[PDB]
């Protein structure tokens, strides 16, 4: 039913671990160019 | 600088700017420290201008 169940659990294996290396890393890359964001304070002026 | 002796304004300094203070009177030198550059903005914003 299924001759392609070897290679697509090598696949699989090898998918795991890129994702398991690269989501990480994109979510650093988000955490720095919104980081420039999340830190940010704001102040208020007002004359009286 | 200008139409001025040198040697007559070591006199002049000589008579009147001898002695200023030459005293740290706590033996404490104000010395300098390298500060820190900090990539940053800020923006107020007022747009009535």
């Amino acid at each position: 039913s299924e001759p392609e169940h070897d290679h697509r659990k090598r696949m699989g294996l090898k998918m795991l671990l890129m994702m398991g290396l690269l989501l990480p890393l994109t979510y650093a890359m988000k955490r720095h160019k919104w980081s420039v964001l999340k830190s940010r304070k704001l102040a208020y002026r007002p004359p009286k | 600088a200008g139409g001025v002796e040198h040697q007559q304004l070591l006199d002049l300094a000589q008579k009147h700017l001898s002695s200023v203070s030459r005293v740290y009177e706590e033996d404490a030198v104000p010395g300098l420290t390298p500060c820190r550059f900090t990539g940053s903005e800020i923006r107020h914003r007022d747009d009535a201008l």
